[PDB]
Order: C-alpha cells, then structure tokens, then sequence
C-alpha cells in the first residue's frame, strides 16, 4: 500500500491533464456563430412577403414554388448588397440536389367497385408502390418515373418519414437562372404532386471567411393526410493539418496521449495473464477495460476521419459543372460518431473514484465556512480602500487626471494594486502629504491586508485536511 | 535530506490542484 | 514596393567599393501555386490566410 | 444596558460621518477640474512662437524666457479660457550679489566672480542699472506683503525687485520690451515669479496664477506653475443654505464630542490613552477644531476681492487666500479618512469579524516590531542607492526619491535600463540582492506571523465557544 497509491494516482492525473488539453484543443464550437446562423440564413426566412410559410411551417403540398422559389432559391442565387451572398457569413459550393419522393400508384389495390374516385395516393415508402410512372404532367422524365438506386446513396432509414434507396430525384445548374426554370417547369407540370410523400434535398457550403466544410440535408415530409414535417440536419468539417505554432501543441498531445494509451494496454493484459482471470466483479477492474477498448478507437477513427476528409476536400474545384457533389454524406456518419465517441468516454474516464470516497461529498459542500469568511473579508478590505479613494479624490481632485472623478480613483486604485503606478504627478501636485498616502497605501495593501486572505485560505485547507483525518481514522 | 522528501510527497496535491486549474481554465473558454 | 525596396537598399549593400565582401551571389527561388487567388472582402484579414 | 448604550453610540456616529460625508462631497464641483486643466493647456502648451515649440513646460534658456513673456503669457492672458482680468500682473525678482565667494587663490587671476547658490545672507540689495523705480530698488519683504515659497531648488523669500505691468496688451509689451532692452536678467538671478488672478463670469470662479522660474547656479532653467481655483461667494440657493445647516450642525456635534471627552478625561486622570479608540478620536477631534479654525480664519476675509470686481488699478495679493484654501482642503481629507477608520469598533456584531478583529489586535505587536527590523534594511538599502546612483539616475537624485523607488520596485515597476548602465558593478549586485532578500525572505515574514496568529486565535475562540 506504499507504491500502488503513489504510482497509479500520479499516471491518472498526468493523464487527466493531458486529456483535457487537447479536451480544450478540439473544443472549438464554432458552430455557434458558423452553423446556428447558417441554419438561421438558411430556415429562418420568409417564403412570401410576410406569413407562416417559412421553414419552421412549411407552407403546403402544392407550395412546390411557394418552397423552391424561397430561401431554398436563395441558396443557388443568394443575392445581398446566380449569386452567393446571404449575410456576407457563408458561400456556395458544390451542385445542388433535390430528391422528390413520389408515392405514385400503388399505394393500395383498386378493384372494380369505387377505384374511380381514388386509388394512388402518397403512402409508406415502397419499392413497387412508389413512382413507377409519371407522377402527374410530365412529358419525358420531368417527373421521372425511374428508380435511383444506382445513384450511389443509401437510405436514411428516417422514422418520421421512411427513407428508401429510390426515388425521383434530380439536380441543379451552376446558377439558379436554370434552376429556376426548371422549378417553374415542374410547377406548371407535375411532378412533386399529391403523391409526393417526402421532399430531400442536400447541400455544402463554402463560408471562406471561417474556412471549413457545411454539409446540410433539408426535408420535408409533407403527410398525405395533411401538414408537413421540417427537419433540418446541418453540421460542419474542417482540416487545419498544420499551419499554426499551437496545433502542434496539440499534436504532441495526442503522440502524448497514444503513449499513455499503451502504457495502460501493455498493462492490463498482466492483470488477467499473470493475475487470477474471470474476475470482474468488482466494478473497477470494469472500467479499466471499457476505458481503454473505447480509447483504441477515436485513434484509428482520428486518423481515417482526417485522411479521408483532405482526400475529399482535395477534389472541391472539378464540381463547378459536375453533375452531382453530394458524396459527402457518408463523411459525416463518421464525423458525428467521433463527436459522440469523444464524450461516451471523457465523462466514463472522469467517472474513476477509487482513489477517494464518492459519497464523502459532505466537505465539500460544507466549506460554505470558507464563503462566509470570504465575506467578512470583503467588508473588512473595502472600508480601507474606499477610505483611500476618498482622501485621494479630496486632495488630488483638481490637479493630477487620474484622480478627477470619483469613480475613477477606484481604477485607478486598482491599477495601482495590479503593478500600475505612475507617481510622476502624484507627488508633483503634492510634495508632501502625496507621497505619504503611496506608502502607506502600498503597505497596507500588499504586507497587513493581503495576507490576511492567504491565512484565511490557509486556515481553510488545515480545517478541511484535519476534519477528513478525524472522519476517515474514525 | 527533508527537502527532497518534502517536495516528493506532496506530488499528488500538486497535480490535483493543477488538474483543478486546467479544468477551471477550460470552462472559461466553454462558455464562449 | 519590393522592387524599389531591393533596388535602393539592398544591390548597394552586396555590391560597392570593399562593402561587406559576401562570399556568393543571391537567389529569387519562388513558388506560384496555379490556384490562383481571389481578394478578400474590404478590411486587411478576417481570420488567416 | 450594553445594547441600549451601544446603539445610542452607534446612531450618534452615523449621523456624525453622514454628515461629514454630505458635507465634504457638497464642496465638490466637477468644473474645478475643467477649468484648472484648461488654464494649465492655455498657458502651459501653446507653443512660445508660432516657428517654435519649446513651451513653458520645456524652457531651457534664459532667452527663452524672454520669448515667453512676449508669446504665450500675453496671448494667454490678454485673450481674444473665455475669462477676464482683474487687478494687474506682477512681476519680481530675486537676484544674488557679486563677491559671495572666497575665492582660490590659485585661479583667482582668470575668473572674477560668483554667483553663488541662492540664500538670505547672499542677497543683492544693492540698486542696479537706471535707477527709474521700483524694478531697480530692493523692496524690503515686510513693505510688499510677502512670504516664502519652496521652490523645487530652495525656499525663497518675500522680498526682491517687484513691477507691476498695466491693462491692456501694449503698454505691458512695451514694458516688457524696456526691461529687455536694459539687462535685467542679468547673471545674478535666482528666482522670477509671476502672479496673477482672473475672474471667468461665465462660471462663478476666482482664479489664482502663479508662474515660477528658477536659476541655479549651474546653468539651466527651471520651471513650476501653481494653479488655484476658488468659490467665495457660497450664498446663491437652497442647496448652501443646506450646506450651512450642515456645517452648523458639525460645530454642534464636535462641540458635544469634546466636552464629552473633556469630561471622560476629567473622570480618568490617565490610563486613558491606552485603548487606542481613545487615542484616535481625541486626533478626530483636533483635527475638526483646526479645520473649523481655519474655516472661519478663511472665510473672516473675504469681503477684500469685492472690491476688485470694480476693476481697480493695483495688485490683488491673493496668496493667503489660495494657501489656506489649501491647507483646509488638506485637513478635510485627513480628517475625513480617520472617521472612516474608526468605524472598525461597530462591526464585532458579528462571529467572523469578531475573530478578524481580535485577530489583527492580537497581532499588531508582533507587526510593529517586525517592521522596525525590516525599515532598517530597506533604510540601508535607500542610503546605497543613493550614494551609488544618486547623481546620474534622475530616480535616485533625493533621499526620499530613493525610498519611492523602491516602493514602486516592490510594486515590479523597475527599469533596470539605467541602473546596469550607471554602474555596470555594484549596481546589478545591489538589483539582484535586493529582489532576493525582500520577495524571498522579508515580504514571506509578514505573512508568516499573520499566518500563525489566525490559526492560533481562531484555535483559542473555539475551545471557548465550546468550553
Ligand atoms: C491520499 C492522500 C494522502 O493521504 C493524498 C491526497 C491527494 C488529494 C488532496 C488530491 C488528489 C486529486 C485532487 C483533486 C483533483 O483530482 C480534481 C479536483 C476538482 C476541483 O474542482 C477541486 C479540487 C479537486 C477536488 C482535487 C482535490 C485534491 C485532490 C483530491
Ligand atoms: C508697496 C506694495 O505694493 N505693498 C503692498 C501695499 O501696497 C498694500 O497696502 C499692502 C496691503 O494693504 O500689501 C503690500
Ligand atoms: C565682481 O566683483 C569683482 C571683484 O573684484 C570685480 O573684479 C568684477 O568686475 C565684478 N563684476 C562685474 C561684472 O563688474
Ligand atoms: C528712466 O528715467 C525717467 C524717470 O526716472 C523716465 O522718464 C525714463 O523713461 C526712464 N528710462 C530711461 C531709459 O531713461
């Protein structure tokens, strides 16, 4: 009980820091101001002049250009003071893709009693019930009645709205001009019709003021029997490799961190080997496992998530006239897994107590001794500052600048106090008496008044170390 | 021979605090 | 300003009468990328380059 | 009985220091600070020529100054800050005489003069170029309402050669122009003052200006200035008459603090003043009868600048007026900051600051003669810097400056720029020995005892709590 205790607690702390350095490191958050008003520029915004019809409620069934013609037109041509500018925040990128879902006939068998009043309506997603002709006025393949299932995507599996690997879909130009135009084609034509269950659509983004990646997907599952549901799935990539003296830093961390990882690898496997094995009972040789199982990955998930991040962003200049861009989706599934893996173990790391009692919780919460002593301090040094701020107010009122107006020689006090003087006038408005009140302030301040807060917090750690002995020994 | 000794036994306090430091100074940033 | 920059302050000071003998002439080695750039909206920068 | 007593106590007090609060903060006008920093940037500023920029803050010749009572002083004073004259600038002179020196005998042959440091035995009283009139006689201190001055050099006095300029802007000029043309700042001058005071109706406020300049025997200029606004008029609203009550009621309630102290002091013959609550309120108290001494002293005569709103022809001496004006100011907040203090005897109310209060009482002895040992080492260490650096530094010229030095060197202010370059041996040991024998050891002492004390105090009250 001599080494164990004085070896393992130190590597933990050691190893507590060094986590929570790069803890801080990746602790960006960004998104605050790069994807909350993004969303905002994005599903914040008036459809019509002025209304409900906006992303929060979207607008109806046959809103198709009510919704295409909106904020949806102003991501291909975001014109501000065919164009990308919103709130001078983000650009474009990439190709835009919408998929119209189109739950055509098929939905239910129609016999020969009541078929002619209705048989093809948006139903549940389907294979042989989904679009399988022209859904509504389509000449070729406006409303293309073809199944996409080698478009390279899988379905989303969405409850709300189930997510199929087919379904009408098609793409938009370099600008919104065409765009537009074939929005108005397929509003004076048919092709998001009645039987259109659910509307997706994908997008990327530039924002070369924060440089990063936005990776949004938009849909809309407007329910055959009535209304329509948004959801809004928008989050953002970055590769900072190596420009800056500080990710270095950070780099040396994580070689820092996989060196503490094997050390606790290369140490458990004594434990089960050499040590009696099938015995896990104890709720502390459990988390030494899950602990590092959980730290293995995020390290070959790391580095996969950051090779093939810069392989995908090294190609972002070939899909100016390319037909679809919206690969990326499946960097994401990774992206947030990362996100989610990171914190399903800080915490279950930070969640090790065995070095001191959970329970004992009760000096902690009992230290509100130390706040009210802190108080009767604060009550105690305030008298004596203020009585100096006044005799400085009243004698270098009118001469030395600083002292002019009362609620400036606090300031200036407190400049004085963080190492701040200037003295060139304070004794020049006064030869004596101005010099007096420097000297004693200085003396008061850092030798009789200081100290006494040190005591106090000394006091206050011996009080708490001798109650625990008493408690623990009892 | 004490000043060795003393300054190896309080190891883990040291680190403790600086732990409690560390941790304070990452949520200053947290609430950004 | 680079050109009048080397050309006022710098060839007066390899060359000259004695002048700081130099030991080997000098060297313009230079990078161009081919992704060409783009300026930035008004104001110096906004974050880095 | 304790409490009732007690509370009278406390409620008397916090009338008293309200009182003394509103009355102090009343007197406070926030346009003294516009109008002095405004004075100062007119007549301290502006450059002496249009072509030049050496103001008066920057003399550095004897010719300068010629420039300047021909440039900024007239333009300054004789306007277009929007205030006006009252009475007449004076000008004096405070000359040395030729001959103060013995003189080695060695090189006697090829200098023939001094003019030695300026002092009383030391002085010209002798008549010097064209005996016109006043500017050329010596005018005894007591015939010219004088008195001494302490310059930055040396204390000087009320005598000298005086000469009272006129109204308007030319026939000072021309004035100032005589005296030019004759040499009146000849080699033997000391000291030259100019005094004045102006009125600015915009704002109901006397200014009173006074402008010096130095000579030492060395070459050089030396410049200083003194500024003092004043309000004398004090009857003209409600908010006075306020004010007025409130000094009323001051008198009334020092009145009743002395013949109660009186009074104790009558009942203890001694022995009294080892409380040290004692101690401190008999200096609350002489302190208020000095103020409220000096307040009538200072407000007996007034009545004397009346007439000068009349625009009379003479010199307004207004040095008393601004001196004691002063000195009151310099007293209010003394005596102010020692109310404030005394409070620290109604605030045991409490647990904790009853175990603070007992705490830096049990203490103080300790601290007081620990400070003894420690001011004789930082007094060792002032006298060092000064012998060593105490010619070329300009931060250790003085003794005293040799204390502020370090004080703000315990603040981490050094500039270390020049104390390695003034004596590149003896000066970096002294910088070195000193950082190490104050912020390792003699700053860690105070903290030590302080630290020692509490836990032992708190120690001793609890075993009582619980005994
Ligand atoms: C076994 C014994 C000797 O008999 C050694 C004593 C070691 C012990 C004092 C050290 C070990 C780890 C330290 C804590 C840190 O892990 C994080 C924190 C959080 C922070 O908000 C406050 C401070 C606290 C609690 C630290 C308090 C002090 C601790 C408990
Ligand atoms: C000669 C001179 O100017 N000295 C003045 C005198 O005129 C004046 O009478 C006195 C006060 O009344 O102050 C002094
Ligand atoms: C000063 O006094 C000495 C004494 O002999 C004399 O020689 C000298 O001329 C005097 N100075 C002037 C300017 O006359
Ligand atoms: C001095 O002499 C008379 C008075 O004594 C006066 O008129 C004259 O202007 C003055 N100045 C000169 C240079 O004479």
């Amino acid at each position: 009980y001599l080494k164990s205790v004085l070896r393992e607690l130190v590597t933990y702390l050691l190893f507590l820091i060094v986590l929570c350095i790069l803890t801080y490191g990746m602790m960006s958050s960004n998104v605050y101001y790069y994807t909350r008003m993004m969303s905002q520029l994005f599903l914040d915004t008036p459809v019509s002049k002025t209304e409900k019809t906006n992303f929060k409620t979207l607008s109806s069934m046959e809103d198709f250009w009510k919704f295409t013609e909106g904020s949806l037109l102003d991501g291909l041509y975001w014109k501000m003071q065919n164009r990308s500018f919103i709130f001078y925040e983000n650009l474009l990128l990439g190709v835009p893709r919408i998929r119209q879902l189109r739950v055509r006939n098929g939905s239910c068998s129609i016999p020969q009693d009541l078929r002619d009043e209705i048989k093809e309506c948006y139903d549940v997603y389907s294979v042989s019930s989904e679009d399988r002709a022209p859904f509504g006025p389509r000449n070729g393949t406006a409303w293309i009645y073809t199944s996409e299932k080698d478009l390279n995507g899988s379905s989303h599996w969405g409850i709300i709205a189930t997510y199929s690997g087919a379904g009408y879909y098609l793409d938009l130009s370099r600008t919104r001009e065409e765009t537009a135009a074939q929005v108005a084609s397929l509003k004076k034509n048919v092709w998001l019709d009645r039987g259109t269950r659910a509307t997706f659509i994908d997008f990327s983004v530039y924002n070369a003021n924060i440089n990063l990646f936005c990776v949004v997907r938009l849909l809309v599952e407007f329910p055959a029997t009535g209304g329509v549901i948004p959801s809004w799935q928008f989050q953002p990539l970055k590769l900072i490799r190596y420009v800056t003296t500080f990710d270095f830093f950070l780099a040396a961390c994580e070689i820092i961190f996989c060196f503490f990882i094997f050390y606790y690898v290369v140490e458990e496997i004594l434990e089960i080997r050499i040590h009696k094995l099938h015995y896990f009972r104890s709720f502390w040789n459990c988390l030494d496992v899950v602990i590092v199982v959980l730290s293995v990955v995020a390290i070959g998930i790391n580095i996969y998530r950051t090779s093939n991040v810069e392989v995908l962003l090294q190609f972002l200049e070939d899909q100016n006239t390319f037909p679809n861009f919206e690969h990326l989706a499946y960097w994401q599934i990774q992206f947030n897994n990362i996100a989610a893996v990171t914190v399903f173990f800080v915490w279950i790391k930070l969640f090790k107590f065995i070095n001191f009692n959970r329970t004992m919780s009760q000096l902690s919460t009992t230290m509100s001794r130390c706040a009210k002593d802190l108080f009767g301090f604060a009550i105690m040094f305030f008298i004596i500052f203020l009585a100096y701020a006044q005799l400085a107010y009243l004698v270098f009122g009118t001469q030395v600048d600083d002292f002019s107006t009362f609620q400036e020689c606090i300031f200036t006090q407190f400049r004085i106090i963080l190492g701040d003087i200037n003295f060139a006038e304070i004794e020049e408005a006064n030869r004596v008496l101005g010099p007096i009140y420097f000297t004693t302030f200085v003396f008061f301040m850092f030798f009789i008044l200081l100290n006494m807060f040190l005591a106090i917090i000394n006091d206050t750690y011996s009080e708490v170390k001798s109650d625990l002995a008493q408690q623990k020994a009892e | 021979s004490v000043f060795g000794k003393t300054l190896c036994r309080a190891l883990p306090e040291l680190l403790g605090v600086t732990l409690g430091l560390v941790v304070l100074g990452v949520a200053y940033a947290q609430l950004a | 300003e680079l050109w009048p920059w080397m050309a006022h302050v710098l060839l007066p000071y390899v060359h000259g009468n004695q002048s700081s003998p130099e030991l080997g002439p000098p060297r313009l080695r230079q990078v161009r990328l081919q992704e060409a750039l783009y300026p930035d909206p008004p104001g110096p920068r906004v974050h880095t380059c």
